[PDB]
């Protein structure tokens, strides 16, 4: 991959990495293998996210899948839509689903 | 169903010439585009409306009539 | 009353927002066409949405938004000392 | 069904007038004339009329929508001139124009023979 | 969901919609019939009593008329059987329910309506004939056409219900979207394709024209500009006319690619006080983009002043484009014989790759990608190679096309088509593709029973080697259809379920709402957001911008 | 009425993708004539 | 007399098409406006397709050059060709339907097709041959 | 007279092909534009259907009727049901013809255009008879019945222009145009390698002189010498068409003048 | 470096130059002292809430720290003097429109921000290795627990 | 030019659509997904005409 | 008014670009070694060639007699004198930017209604050319 | 319709006189915009138009079965035989003015065909009339002076305005209004309410001082009896009995 790093001058300039890709998710383990960047590995699945960062990290995984959905296909919307949309999933402590199963068990009046 | 009285971009009068039109292909065995020029229709817009008209009235005229006198 | 905040301690903006701006037109629009006394002067004008914005645009119209809170508690804010700048 | 009348495009209809001529406030000595029921024939014809006029300096048409038979004159003089007299000039240079043309086509068609 | 979150509703109206250039981007054309049973009922007062008393007079069969009359007390009377006793002597306080006049708001709806611009605010214009009438900059924000829509009509009832309907929906309200911080509305069609031809360097118009052409814009002030070229003849240049559109005071730069001060291909934009230096005016200036002119315009100047650089606009691209003329033909799409040349043995080069790699593969000597099976590699290799081939064909046949070429005039002002629609029809179809992939083998170790088993030739997994122009093959025809029955599936599935999702969407987050304390809170009161998007902005005024602190050198920061 | 009389149906658990044009379906149904609604690919004309 | 043969879909598994006589069947410049044609350089062809052009339907053949336009646009039209009013039955005045429509001038294509014969669309056709000018003339 | 010019190069009854020499553009168009739209004809309007027993419909006979063109040599001698006193229709201002067709033979009977009878006063005026413009006699083909079908119907012609309905149009196609050489420049020549190999000359370049292959644009040239070639229906001389296009042309500008006169006074 | 963000600083600075009519040859008579002083207090009157507690004003603070970065950059006294050759009344304008532009850029209250993000978000679905699309925006919304292709991005 | 093909019910005319099915009397041969003890299944619907 | 600028080039080059009816020239002034000009001509009207001299000349206004959306613009009239008279080719613009070039080279940008010119020279001759509207006379 | 997906409705019509015309004096019957060529790649339709043009000009019926020899190229050579553009490009004039038009339009027969979709059969409006006897609200059907149907998706794009109050007046006013009376002790729909002899009373709460009226959707009294036959208790209240 290509990434711009800082740099000795001060500039942004991109220098190339190698970066690992895989099949299948373990994030736990796969985390504490010696060699990697503990600090940046990212999985496809927001749930292994949160299940090992937090909810406020699953937010941040939320975002960013919800993100390049939108984004594959060329299509740019505001940050606060996408964000109100990630905030409203996690503000329960939990990935709350847009389904009967998740926003529709709350206590906001049967009527509504 | 029938020929049309006019040409409908110029109006140009072409209900005369449906007769004129099927004798000259019959009995003169003219080509239909030689027949086209020899009754006057120049403008390919008039040269349509005789060479696409479809005689349908002759079907319906094969049908006895609902009221007789 | 607990719920009314002193004028003093007001924290809403001091700004008129476009939906109160859409009320108060609309509100007093109705009252004009209800045969209501205008308080600004017509130099030729018959539609009482026009007379509104005649009368916003030089402050007269006698009317206070009652902004609410989340929690029940609500601030007056009369329309003459509201700013419309949107 | 909402089909106007067709003789809503050439007849003048009740309390309507054929000409209305208003002062322009956007210049001096500039005003606007809206014919009814009338169409590209005349505007096209009028305007291009008063374009050949050294004292007019501005002489524009449109028909601001296909739907109704009637188009805006716009016409500014120079001072001293009024804009009303110059569609009068314009107005009698086509009659005159279109009268010889008349007489031409007339004695040079007697000169045929097959019709 | 049926009766209670919807239902009919009274005072409405349907009918197929019409384009009209000639009105104004907030009108809307309502016709005769529809504005004689539509009504509004107006209560009587010192400044409507005349008015009022003569709609009464002339009935209900006569636009503008009227058809009921309400007195205080609540009681109704039916304007027809009601002249026996003569017209009626009208008081103060009551309603005449009479005909929607030209100038009453009307909310004018396109379904599905997925989004709040497909609902806005019209001012009405009774015309003749039975189709709706609007501007065609609002067709993109409707997502409508005119080969067969119909759009609904709604009328308020009340001053309130009236005030608010264009005081917070009326379309030029709409103009610069909260989606995507950018206009949701933009020139055009005919209107694209025009303002591109008008303003290229060598438009020049002559002053009968340009007289009209000044007098078909409403707010021209009277004055005409000087010609660009004095002598020997008096000519005007189409960027001057298209100037007197704009409104005065409105700057605006854009760099393309090879734009300088001086640009030798009069891209980019330059615009001083509301005049155009240089730069062909296209869908980068005058569409729904960001940072365009409709942009700036209705952030500078306000939403009423773009509204009307709509509208004028169109009337002076539209009136030049009407003598000026736009057509397209067969000859648009036909190369000349050396593209064609080098277009046969680009993709004769192609299938002799596809070759080279097939007979390598067959002898065991390709290996696999890593992570990949060795078929899947060969064909992502045959895929890539014919991929290419079709590119650079279509490059080809591109560069060919002249100038005065209309399919590539289109393209260049970004009215219609793309570069993909002129390889297809001029250079080559390309390769057909279902489920991502080459045409499957229905029949036994083949796709037709035209070839012979195990045959991995292009021509055989459907590689479509024509062009429209020159016509499919049967087994290209055959091939090209199942690609193209694959869209069809893909857009009717999508439909319904994209629908679902959006329909969830709004469910889960419809209560929400930023209260007088800037937070973001649900119908419980609960805080989703602090300060609504962390900034306490409005999506309708963000524009990209660049910090200049963050990038460059540390020496450029310095300086 | 020709295509009419010349219509075909498939009623829609199964494990396929019926809606496709298949390639054994040459010169048997029209590759191009089918409904552009739920009935896409599923209503064939011979 | 063994000269044509009735072929099903399982059968065509085991048989070679040839899609024309002309050149593939013959043992073995070229017009560059002709669409390029593979020859598929088989020596063993067991049958020969009637016509290509019949492998689309009723709706489809009625369409002129169909190899011309994208596949969704004779998809739409297959569909739509079905609206047209026409002469649907020539016993239209003894007949009573719930709705019927008669185009008072049926005109037949200017540009027909070979399949159309067989259709009877120049008996009973659905459309007229109007002059058509593809043009930007007023905005409407 | 030392105003527009005409040179007629070749003469019909129902075609006059003429050049207009020393005219405007404006005047041109204007001249072509009226003859096709405001020259005032007579045309069968309403139609009264007794007996209808054939196999085509009310509204359909009545359209083809109203389309047969009929005389209109003294159009001017007749009135305006509009601007007439009368209760639906008078000799003043109508011309009615009757029709009676029967299906008395065994083969199929045609009801032309000639079968159609005036039942009014002409009062010695010259107009109303259908226009017969073929070599048999006969019109245009209004019908055919079998045996024991029959067509009784009556119709009212009035006078009007097509503005109003196109049946009132004297004039066919109209040939116009002007520059064959493009010297104006006032069309782009759309070509694939040289324009002047596929654009086919114009016969009227035989008129005008080429350009002479490297002088500079003339940018004080105006369009002018357009050549026009008039056809006729048959209801008035293709003569008449011109003339009194100029004629309706010349009213329309003096109508506008009595109008600012009128404005006048008050 | 391009983000999204209220007040276009760009256009106001070009406004003032065309408005005025900068000479830009002659100086101008703007002071250093008040250049950095007319920016410090005008990031004071950048006001999203109104809170007069330290809980508020922290939030105030954090809402426009972006803003005011970009404020800074553009408003820099090397780049007013140089670059743009701003008068003293020009730059009095040009803060007083930043003050009315941010003042009219904030959020209204009573907006149903909610609906809207929903129709932002969704319109853009209707148009539309791994698993892209509708596919993957309803394997978002409905939590999935067993995606079609889970991967891991080591760095 | 009427083709028939169709019936006459109370006066509306009625035509039959084809219906599409699968032969019976053949053996086909299915894979099945991971969640289930079994991984293939040859399958026959036995038919008599 | 009075000439801002009066100069002799002699034309280097011409480009038409992709246009039909405007030429971008090339041209360098005949007694100055550092004034050059770029200018995009109307060459229907006006046509120049290679090797052409050309004289240019720069004023504000074009009444002979110094007068130091202006005015409503109205065509000339019988016995209209200006400064137009004396030469061939006439356009009016704006300039719109004021580069530095070098210590002493200063150059100003013209746009005739789209028609752009670009003026090198020293700081001292350019001195009369204003961020203003002005008329660019050529006479060959 | 052409037979090439290409369909389209009636913008506006002109007279002859003022469409654009040809030298020969042929004016179109029918004029496209050239911007639905591009994207949608419709090659022959332009072929037809080619080949229709000299069809009529030879008086034959051109052959555009699929898969044949015949090439845009053929067509082009016989139409140039006729003497015209062998493109099918001719140079027009402007009606309003008679000007040539500066670019040459494609210009021919084509076969178009009318569908059954009439605008005349669509347009209908509605003010008031005939209301459903189970809810109350305006019916369905152009046919039978119905309403057309605010929806859901309309509703929260009103929502997304802001216009309370038109949302209100939609659901309320241009649909069902229906006035009750509620108890309250219990907010049951449970109240005679003699509006003659000014009485009320709530049989079951023995009162007759405690009775409030409401406006609600028809619907909503039709649906909250429907819980009261399920056994249910929707008890509607006009003060709060918890702080928020
Ligand atoms: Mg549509
Ligand atoms: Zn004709
Ligand atoms: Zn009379
Ligand atoms: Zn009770």
């Amino acid at each position: 991959y290509d990434r711009k790093v800082p740099s000795p001058t001060g500039e942004y300039v991109k220098e190339p990495e190698w970066v690992l890709e895989t099949d299948g998710v373990n994030l736990s383990e796969v985390m504490t293998v010696p060699g990697i960047d503990p600090t940046r590995i990212y999985t496809n699945s927001f749930i292994d996210i949160m299940e090992v960062l937090g909810i406020e990290a699953g937010r941040a995984a939320l975002y960013k899948e919800v993100y390049n959905v939108i984004a594959s296909d060329g299509s740019y919307v505001n940050y606060r839509h996408m964000a109100l949309l990630v905030d409203v999933m996690t503000t329960q402590g939990g990935l709350t689903s847009v389904t009967r199963h998740g926003f529709n068990r709350s206590n906001t009046g049967a009527l509504m | 169903m029938i020929v049309p009285v006019r040409c409908f971009s110029c109006g140009k009068v072409v209900g005369d010439k449906w007769e004129s039109y099927l004798n000259l292909l019959q009995e003169d065995e003219l080509d239909e585009g030689t027949a086209l020029s020899r009754l006057g229709l120049k403008r390919y817009c008039c040269r349509r409306m005789i060479l696409t008209h479809v005689d349908l009235i002759e079907k319906f005229l094969r049908y006895n009539p609902l009221e007789k006198r | 009353k607990e719920k009314a905040i002193p004028k003093d301690q007001r924290a809403t903006t001091p700004y008129m927002t476009k939906y109160e701006r859409a009320r108060i037109l609309g509100t007093r629009a109705l009252q004009i066409s209800m045969n209501a006394p205008v308080f600004v002067d017509l130099e030729g004008e018959t539609d009482p949405l026009r007379i509104a914005m005649k009368e916003l645009a030089e402050k007269k119209i006698p009317l206070v938004i009652r902004r609410y809170l989340p929690d029940g508690s609500f601030e007056d804010w009369s329309v003459e000392e509201l700013i419309v700048d949107l | 069904m909402n089909a106007p009348d067709r003789f809503e495009l050439f007849l003048l209809g009740e309390g309507e007038s054929k000409l209305k001529i208003d002062p322009d406030t956007k210049a001096p000595n500039a005003v606007v004339i809206t014919f009814e029921k009338e169409d590209h024939t005349l505007g096209n014809l009028i305007r291009a009329e008063l374009l050949n006029d050294r004292k007019v300096l501005f002489a524009a048409y449109k028909v601001e929508h296909p739907f109704f038979a009637r188009f805006k004159l716009r016409i500014q003089t120079t001072e001293g001139y009024d804009p009303k007299d110059a569609l009068k000039n314009a107005c009698n240079s086509i009659i005159n124009k279109l009268g010889a043309l008349k007489t031409n086509f007339e004695t040079e068609w007697n000169l045929q023979t097959l019709a | 969901r049926g009766n209670l979150m919807g239902k009919r509703v009274d005072f409405s109206a349907r009918t197929v919609i019409s384009g009209d250039p000639n009105l104004e981007l907030d009108q809307v054309g309502v016709p005769k019939s529809i504005a004689k049973t539509l009504t509004y009922p107006e209560v009587v007062t010192p400044y409507n009593i005349d008015r009022l008393t003569q709609l009464v007079r002339n009935g209900p069969n006569e636009h503008p008329g009227a058809k009921y009359v309400i007195r205080d007390s609540g009681d109704r009377i039916d304007l027809r059987y009601s002249k026996r006793a003569g017209d009626i002597q009208l008081q103060y306080g009551w309603k005449v329910e009479r005909h929607i006049m030209d100038n009453d708001p009307v909310l004018f709806n396109r379904q599905p309506s997925l989004h709040k611009m497909s609902m806005m605010a019209h001012r009405v214009k009774v015309i003749p004939y039975s189709t709706f009438r609007l501007n065609l900059s609002v067709t993109s924000p409707y997502n409508a056409d005119f080969d067969g829509d119909e759009m609904n009509l709604h009328v308020p009832q009340s001053e309130e219900t009236r005030a608010e309907l264009s005081q917070l929906c009326a379309v030029p309200l709409q103009i610069v979207s909260p989606q995507s911080n950018k206009p949701c509305m933009g020139i055009v069609q005919d209107t694209l394709c025009g303002i591109r031809k008008l303003t290229l360097r060598d438009t020049f118009i002559e002053l009968d024209q340009v007289l009209n052409m000044l007098y078909w814009v409403p707010d021209w002030d009277g004055v005409i500009p000087t010609p660009a070229i004095i002598k020997p003849k008096p000519l005007w240049s189409g960027k001057q006319i298209l100037s007197v559109a704009i409104p005065n005071g409105i700057h605006l730069q854009r760099f393309d690619e090879g734009t300088t001060l001086l640009s030798p291909k009069d891209n980019g934009m330059l615009i001083i006080d509301g005049q155009i230096i240089f730069g062909v005016v296209e869908k980068k200036t005058v569409g729904s983009s960001n940072g365009g002119l409709i942009h700036v315009v209705t952030r500078e100047k306000g939403p009423q002043v773009c509204a009307k650089l709509f509208g004028n606009i169109q009337k002076v691209v539209n009136f030049w484009l009407l003598h000026n003329g736009f057509s397209t033909g067969i000859g648009d799409t036909i190369a000349d014989g050396p593209t064609m040349r080098e277009i046969t043995e680009t993709i004769a080069e192609a299938k002799k790759k596809v070759l080279d790699v097939t007979k390598e593969a067959q002898a065991n000597l390709l290996t696999a990608k890593h992570g990949m099976t060795l078929r899947e590699s060969f064909e992502d290799n045959v895929v890539r190679f014919l991929n290419e081939a079709r590119d650079k064909a279509g490059r080809l046949a591109e560069v060919n096309l002249k100038d005065l070429n209309n399919v590539k005039q289109m393209v260049m002002a970004g009215s219609k088509g793309s570069f993909i629609n002129i390889a297809q029809m001029s250079a080559c179809v390309g390769q057909q593709s279902v489920e991502g992939k080459r045409i499957a083998f229905g029949f036994v170790d083949r796709t037709l029973p035209h070839f012979s088993k195990d045959d991995y030739s292009p021509e055989s997994k459907g590689f479509v080697e024509n062009s429209y122009l020159r016509g499919l093959t049967p087994q290209e025809f055959f091939f090209h259809a199942m690609g193209g029955r694959e869209g069809l599936i893909d857009t009717a599935v999508k439909t319904a379920e994209t629908g679902y999702i959006q329909r969830r969407l709004v469910k889960a987050l419809e209560d929400i709402m930023v209260h007088y304390d800037n937070t973001t809170r649900n119908s419980l009161g609960n805080v989703i957001q602090f300060i609504y998007g962390e900034d306490g902005m409005d999506a309708a005024h963000i524009e990209k911008q660049s910090l200049d602190t963050i990038g460059g050198s540390d020496a450029a920061f310095e300086k | 009425t020709l295509s009419h009389l010349r219509r075909t149906n498939t009623p829609i658990g199964k494990l396929a993708k019926p809606r496709q044009l298949h390639n054994t379906h040459w010169g048997l149904v029209c590759p191009a004539e089918t409904p552009e609604g739920q009935a896409c690919g599923l209503v064939k004309n011979l | 007399e063994g000269l044509v043969e009735y072929i099903d879909a399982e059968e065509e598994e085991s048989i070679l098409i040839a899609m024309q006589p002309e050149d593939l069947e013959p043992a073995e410049d070229v017009d560059p406006a002709k669409r390029i044609r593979v020859s598929h350089h088989a020596t063993t062809f067991t049958h020969c397709e009637i016509h290509p052009s019949m492998i689309l339907g009723v709706a489809a053949s009625i369409i002129p050059f169909p190899d011309h336009n994208q596949s969704p646009r004779n998809t739409y039209q297959s569909a739509m060709g079905k609206q047209a009013m026409g002469v649907f039955l020539t016993n239209y005045n003894v007949r009573m339907d719930t709705m019927a429509n008669i185009l008072y001038y049926p005109q037949k294509p200017l540009g027909t097709t070979r399949a159309m014969e067989y259709l009877k669309f120049r008996e009973l056709p659905a459309g007229q041959n109007a002059i058509v000018a593809i043009a930007c003339y007023s905005g409407y | 007279s030392e105003g527009p010019q005409v040179k007629i190069r070749e003469a019909s009854k129902d075609n006059v092909d003429f050049i207009l020499s020393n005219v405007d553009l404006a005047m041109a168009n204007s001249l072509r534009r009226v003859m096709i739209a405001e020259i005032p004809t007579l045309a069968i309007d309403s139609v009264e259907v007794e007996t209808n027993t054939t196999v085509l419909a009310d509204e359909f006979i009545a359209h083809r009727l109203g389309l047969i063109p009929l005389q209109s040599m003294d159009i001017e001698q007749l009135e305006y049901s509009r601007d007439c006193f009368c209760e639906d229709h008078c000799d003043k201002c109508s011309v009615v013809l009757t029709l009676q067709a029967f299906g008395e033979s065994e083969s199929t009977t045609n009801v032309y255009s000639k079968d159609l009878v005036i039942v009014s006063n002409l009062m010695g005026r010259n107009i109303g008879h259908p226009i017969i413009q073929d070599k048999e006699g006969n019109g245009v083909l209004i019908c055919k019945l079998r045996k024991g079908q029959e067509l009784k119907l009556t119709c009212v012609a009035k006078k009007g222009i097509a503005k109003e309905h196109a049946k009132w149009g004297p004039a066919a196609a109209i040939e116009f145009e002007y520059d064959p050489w493009n010297k104006l420049k006032h069309t782009d020549y759309w070509y694939e390698q040289d324009s002047a190999k596929e654009w086919p000359q114009s016969k009227n370049c035989e008129y005008e002189d080429p350009p002479n292959e490297g002088d500079p644009f003339d940018y004080k040239a105006q369009a002018d010498t357009f050549y026009m070639n008039v056809e006729s229906v048959g209801s008035i001389p293709v003569d008449q068409v011109v003339v009194r296009g100029i004629d309706t042309l010349q009213k329309k500008v003096a109508s506008i003048l009595l109008a600012l006169t009128q404005m006048d006074q008050d | 470096a391009n983000w999204p963000l209220p007040v276009n600083i760009r256009r106001i600075i070009q406004n003032a130059q065309q408005t005025f009519h900068i000479d830009h040859t002659k100086p101008s008579d703007l002071t250093i002292k008040d250049i950095v002083l007319g920016v410090k207090d005008l990031q004071e009157n950048l006001l999203v809430l109104r809170g007069k507690n330290e809980i508020i004003q922290n939030a105030q603070r954090d809402a426009v720290t972006l803003f005011c970065c970009l404020l800074r950059s553009r408003l820099a006294t090397r780049r007013v003097l140089q670059e743009y050759r701003l008068t003293k009344q020009a730059f009095d304008w040009v803060l007083s429109n930043i003050e009315a532009q941010f003042l009219r850029s904030v959020v209204h209250p009573g907006e149903m921000v909610g609906v809207l993000a929903a129709q932002s978000i969704g319109e853009p679905a209707t148009q539309m290795k791994v698993t892209s699309g509708v596919p993957r925006l309803k394997e978002i919304l409905n939590v999935a627990k067993n995606m079609k292709t889970p991967s891991l991005t080591v760095y | 030019f009427d083709m028939g093909g169709y019936f006459i019910i109370n006066g509306s005319e009625k035509v039959l659509i084809a219906q599409e099915r699968s032969a019976g009397n053949i053996v086909q041969v299915f894979k099945k997904a991971a969640p289930s003890p079994i991984s293939h299944v040859a399958e026959i619907r036995s038919a008599l005409e | 008014s009075n000439t801002l600028f009066d100069d002799i080039f002699q034309v280097s080059e011409v480009d038409p670009g992709r246009y039909n009816k405007v030429c971008r020239i090339e041209a360098a002034s005949t007694t100055q070694d550092q004034c050059k000009l770029t200018l995009d001509i109307n060459v229907e009207l006006f046509p120049v060639a290679a090797q052409d001299s050309l004289t240019v000349t720069i004023a504000s206004s074009l009444n002979l007699e110094d007068t130091p959306a202006t005015r409503s613009w109205r065509p000339p009239q019988a016995g209209d004198r200006s400064l137009a008279d004396d030469y061939d080719y006439v356009m009016y613009g704006t300039a719109y930017k004021f580069e530095e070039v070098s210590k002493d080279l200063i150059a100003v940008y013209y746009s005739f209604g789209g028609l752009l010119m670009r003026l090198e020279g020293n700081y001292r001759n350019l001195n009369n050319l204003k961020q203003e509207n002005a008329y660019l006379l050529i006479r060959r | 319709a052409s037979r090439h997906g290409q369909k389209g409705t009636i913008g506006i019509t002109y007279r002859r006189e003022d469409m654009p015309f040809t030298a020969e004096g042929i004016v179109p019957d029918l004029i496209i915009n050239p911007h639905a060529i591009p994207s949608r790649m419709t090659v022959a339709h332009l072929i037809e138009c080619l080949l229709s043009k000299v069809a009529a000009l030879s008086g034959n019926e051109g052959d555009a079965s699929p898969f044949t020899d015949i090439t845009v190229e053929g067509i082009s050579k016989l139409l140039r035989e006729h003497g015209y553009q062998s493109r099918g490009f001719e140079v027009m004039y402007n009606g309003h003015t008679g000007k040539k038009l500066m670019a040459q339009i494609f210009f021919g027969p084509t076969y178009y065909q009318r569908l059954r979709h009439m605008v005349d059969d669509k347009i209908h409006a509605r003010a008031r009339g005939p209301m459903q006897v189970l809810t109350r609200q305006p019916v369905e059907g152009r046919s039978r002076d119905g309403g057309l149907r605010f929806g859901e998706m309309e509703r929260d794009c009103m929502i997304a305005h802001g216009a309370a109050s038109f949302l209100k007046e939609r659901l309320m006013e241009a649909s069902d209004a229906f006035r009750v009376h509620i108890c309250g002790i219990c907010g049951l729909m449970t109240v005679i309410a003699k509006l003659n002899h000014n009485q009320f009373e709530c049989k079951g709460c023995d009162n007759k001082i405690d009775i409030y009226q409401i406006h609600i959707p028809y619907a909503a009294k039709l649906l909250f009896q429907e819980l009261m036959a399920m056994n249910i208790t929707p008890r509607l209240y006009t003060d709060r009995s918890r702080d928020f």
